[PDB]
RNA sequence: UGUACAACGGGGUAUUGUAAGCAGUAGAGUAGCCUUGUUGUUACGAUCUGCUGAGAUUAAGCCUUUGUUGUCUGAUUUGU
RNA sequence: GCGUUGGAUUGUUCACCCACUAAUAGGGAACGUGAGCUGGGUUUAGACCGUCGUGAGACAGGUUAGUUUUACCCUACUGAU
RNA sequence: CUAUCUAGCGAAACCACAGCCAAGGGAACGGGCUUGGCAGAAUCAGCGGGGAAAGAAGACCCUGUUGAGCUUGACUCUAGU
RNA sequence: CGUGGAGGUCAGUGACGAAGCCUAGACCGUAAGGUCGGGUCGAACGGCCUCUAGUGCAGAUCUUGGUGGUAGUAGCAAAUAUUCAAAUGAGAACUUUGAAGACUGAAGUGGGGAAAGGUUCCACGUCAACAGCAGUUGGACGUGGGUUAGUCGAUCCUAAGAGAUGGGGAAGCUCCGUUUCAAAGGCCUGAUUUUAUGCAGGCCACCAUCGAAAGGGAAUCCGGUUAAGAUUCCGGAACCUGGAUAUGGAUUCUUCACGGUAACGUAACUGAAUGUGGAGACGUCGGCGCGAGCCCUGGGAGGAGUUAUCUUUUCUUCUUAACAGCUUAUCACCCCGGAAUUGGUUUAUCCGGAGAUGGGGUCUUAUGGCUGGAAGAGGCCAGCACCUUUGCUGGCUCCGGUGCGCUUGUGACGGCCCGUGAAAAUCCACAGGAAGGAAUAGUUUUCAUGCCAGGUCGUACUGAUAACCGCAGCAGGUCUCCAAGGUGAACAGCCUCUAGUUGAUAGAAUAAUGUAGAUAAGGGAAGUCGGCAAAAUAGAUCCGUAACUUCGGGAUAAGGAUUGGCUCUAAGGGUCGGGUAGUGAGGGCCUUGGUCAGACGCUUGUUGUAGACGGCCUUGGUCUUGCUACAAUUAACGAUCAACUUAGAACUGGUACGGACAAGGGGAAUCUGACUGUCUAAUUAAAACAUAGCAUUGCGAUGGUCAGAAAGUGAUGUUGACGCAAU
RNA sequence: AUGGUGAACUAUGCCUGAAUAGGGUGAAGCCAGAGGAAACUCUGGUGGAGGCUCGUAGCGGUUCUGACGUGCAAAUCGAUCGUCGAAUUUGGGUAUAGGGGCGAAAGACUAAUCGAACCAUCUAGUAGCUGGUUCCUGCCGAAGUUUCCCUCAGGAUAGCAG
RNA sequence: AUAUUGGCGAGAGACCGAUAGCGAACAAGUACAGUGAUGGAAAGAUGAAAAGAACUUUGAAAAGAGAGUGAAAAAGUACGU
């Protein structure tokens, strides 16, 4: 049986896209019979066909990475890729020094 | 074109009707000489041309 | 590039329907039908056309009105109603 | 139906370069604390050492093998 | 019968030198060999300089930039049934 | 990855007829003419000598009482002034 | 000799069978050809005497059609990709589903559109044909369905420009101009009560029309719903325009309002002709401030993943619209005050007696905050059982933090010019004072509310290595918005999350020769016309850098030293606090009593529950202070918070460290064009053209240069010698 | 030659909009400091200019004279390339047209065509120049020579022949 | 009294017979190509009458073999010869 209009119709109707539909094989002999959105809806409820739940893509190393960077490592030579104006311009390191001695004074 | 005119609209609702083969009635006519829809338009191997 | 990769560079209407013969040779900048004239007050035939001619004469339409022309002189352009004669 | 053959496994040869795991008063040191020290330990700590001159691969065109399992008659054609 | 080279210059045929070596002999095969290669030169079209012409243009003149296609046939040859 | 073999699909270029050589003459460097050499099916993959191979009734030279573009104290006119 | 037709003739042949075709069967003629036999086949044809002509075939790179060998050959090899099982089906490498493995890596192989296409969109059934393999699959075939607008656009305005009148040319098709040698129009008050709308005055003069679905433009969003529709349909919630009528409020015998010194405010708070002003209306670049979307992240409330060992672990939901009330910023302005001992002040030095700093206010409301819309909406979860049509009960949908973060919007600015960087429709306001008006009520329909209507046309889909154009489903071309995580300067390369594909013939060995990647011991350009192709350095930090010059460059010149990982050191900020004793509020006043809104909530009453434990007063132990005192100050301190950047020190690794990707060969010169730039789109990118500079020439408009067939025509010219035109 | 069509490709102008990561270098102007008697000169910060520069998106295309060259392609693909916020790239509307337009010129572009467009008619244009020119048999059967011609890849005259 | 390939209505031929005759004997100025002015074809004859194939069998079907119709399907619609 040909099941790609109900692939396509339980995905918006879920909202989930065409790669996160389950239609299973087993009892595919009913699900021919859903020509319709009411049809699909009530195929969601009992459990025919599950959401698929998303692909993790953790990002714990990069939490980790980032910790190594704040505590002071790959702060060497080899670990930069551009200038030194390029990383953090002069302009900013002027600028964040006027901006506190302009209030001070103030202050 | 999505945002069309009447005066084209007018037309393609012309050809949408004359894009149809003959109904079968027609070949068993008395002394009937015609066979095929030698007026048949497609949208790939034609171009309207409005 | 001249050729195939410049023929891909046409999407414009330069020529559209002609509200008078529906040739689509209404120049659309020039505002004139390039096979009868338009809005011109005299459609364009020259005599060094013939086919062209020969193409938009009496004959290739209706004659909404010509047809019947001869047949109302065929009987002296006669009005009223007819009678009884028999049967 | 043969100290036949084949697939695995074993041994040898070789490439490689010393693993997984545990342990270590090894470790530049970093800080908490408690009986506050004459290694105080907890947590982290690139790496190092001990089993590991190991581990992995080793035939697809490396060698040998009594071990385990399995195979041994389908079709076609041929004369003075 | 066998062997007759490696390089600087030049597109170079040619030629002149450096050097080795036994020796660096001459040649033909559609001035062998472009559906083997290269396009350095001469040879379309762009452009510069000199002479000539009033001019458009001309010059074995000098210089720079300038798409080079197909064998899936037969024979011949190289291997195989 | 192709080329190779296999399952399916499946053209074109080209074709006087075809396709082994030496020598001779010949329109004076033909596969077929002559004289000799030789010659045994069916073929397969490469190859590039050849078929003066293919692509276009040579863009070079000349003729034509054939043109075109350009130039000028060529001839004859001409819009403008 | 033969072919198409015509006159005459043989009373010629013929469906028990003409013509035509086939026939290594026969006969006649040298030959052109003629006759017969057989097979095929079904409607006309032949001999002779003459007439007539579109009358004969091998080729003219002859016209049309068809078929060959080549040949079952060339080939169906770019875009890193496939495999297993089941289902359907006579018929699965390709259809569907499930399970894996991958790719596009969000300047998509993703979501929407402009032009273009025109039903390709969706459903049913189906494979003769197309999808250069196949196919029960399709952008194919047959039959049907689908596009809902007062708010989105076209409609309207005008730009560059087109063009109709009046006119002038032209034999003329038509050409010039379009406000110019045109007496070119409607319009409010009053008349009213045959005036229907004429008429008597005040009047204004614009002066056809077309022309930009990314230029200007009146008004709406959210949730949900189809097989295919939606900002259009359902529900809810808005706003705009045209019109008619009232209700409510303000105004008034100071008849057409008050307050504030003022900037101005208060929902309303008369008003014509005419004139004026504002909006529409607007260059580019650079930095800065702020806002939104997204990114990062803490607490908590749920779900899913791992769990040989460890991880208060990983992923995921926690959202709020158009519209409305209150409130909120730079900029700007106003009142007092008066300045040198000059002061405020942006990252970027402008401002101040034409009046600062300071104190106090006004204003635009982009934006943002609370509330209504609106949590009854959406989302994440637990139980119920319905072959079903499906729902009910239910919980949460919360509190934060930082940043040179990316996209975008906006504000005050600064730089640039012999470029200073659009028009109109439309809307509003001001000056003016015409006209009318009071309270026995007349206005007020640019105050609040109420009533009605919003016509026509488009809305489906693709928008591209299969829907557009390139004869095709052809590696080509075609305008634009959104765009995450990590390494990394980075929208670079590389890997992944959402989303989407897994598609472009396949199977086996995998010969040469190839196309695309590569590696080569020693020498090294000896090769070649020419180091052409490859190669080397190639990121970042520190040191160092010549000849010459137009002094700006050459110059990352040339040439040297480091780069990983772990553990540390130092440096670079924000926000709060500058006392003790009596006193007043401890505007939280919790706490003990209740007084009585202490009530809902757990059909009158039974009598049962909390009073929401809260307005209202306390004898109170209940970390901000005005007054005095010690003396109040220095040293400056203490508490919280979250960023990256830079430098340095030890240790450590078979001395490896821009470890993959990424990524300059350099120098001495010579010829020539000054440089940036441009052209032979399909063989020449160049010393060629162009450019600034220099010089010359013509022209003072009854003109200089140029156009037209004329013109009452034009281009320079919406121009003037520092200009135009020709070099 | 006559009469018509074409700037949807490209050539140029106008009107209207749209697009251009990330670094390097460092000008005025400004501030502070130092020197000196003055004139004024040096040091350290900002500052962002600059038809500058390295380099993506984009536009062209230099070389391999690579691939292909009966191709994916009537000129495309790969690497190596010049430039990249401006005499930048481009959409839409509009204007300029055939011996005429437009040209930072190359006789370049003018919708695969252009040192001179496309279409139809005159037109069956003319050619001393190539090619073809369709059945049998019988009889006879030559010439490349004279003269003239802007004549010598041609005619006329005479000749040969029926 | 003269001309008249246009329009209507007719009569004819030593014309052509459908690669000829008008481009078109046919759904012909039609399909189709070009942005455009324009260009522009191919296509007649199953049989007297569809009587155009009931039904059997094989195959999944398309179809085949029979049967049958029809003088004759060596007339079965891709149908005179």
């Amino acid at each position: 049986a040909n099941l790609r209009t109900q692939k396509r119709l339980a995905a918006s109707v879920v909202g989930v896209g065409k790669r996160k539909v389950w239609l299973d094989p087993n009892e595919t002999s009913e699900i021919a019979q859903a020509n319709s959105r009411n049809a699909i809806r009530k195929l969601v409820k009992n459990g025919t066909i599950v959401k698929k739940a998303v692909t993790v893509h953790s990002k714990s190393r990069t939490r980790a990475h980032a910790q190594s960077k704040r505590e002071g490592r790959h702060s060497g030579y080899g670990k930069r890729k551009g200038t030194r104006e390029a990383r953090l311009p002069s302009q900013v390191v002027w600028i964040r020094r006027l901006r506190v001695l302009r209030r001070l004074l103030a202050k | 074109a999505a945002q069309k005119s009447f005066r084209i609209k007018q037309k393609m609702a012309k050809a949408k009707k004359q894009n149809r083969p003959l109904p079968q009635w027609i070949r068993l006519r008395t002394n009937n000489t015609i066979r095929y829809n030698a007026k048949r338009r497609n949208w790939r191997r034609t171009k309207m041309n409005i | 590039g001249k050729g195939t990769p410049s023929f891909g560079k046409r999407h414009n209407k330069s020529h559209t329907l002609c509200n008078r013969c529906g040739r689509r040779s209404f120049h659309v900048q020039k505002k004139t039908c390039s096979s009868c004239g338009y809005p011109a007050a005299k459609t364009r035939s020259y005599n060094w056309g013939a086919k062209a001619k020969r193409r938009h004469t009496t004959g290739t339409g209706r004659m909404r009105y010509l047809k019947h022309v001869s047949r109302r002189f065929k009987n002296g352009f006669q009005t009223g109603s007819a009678s009884k004669a028999s049967a």
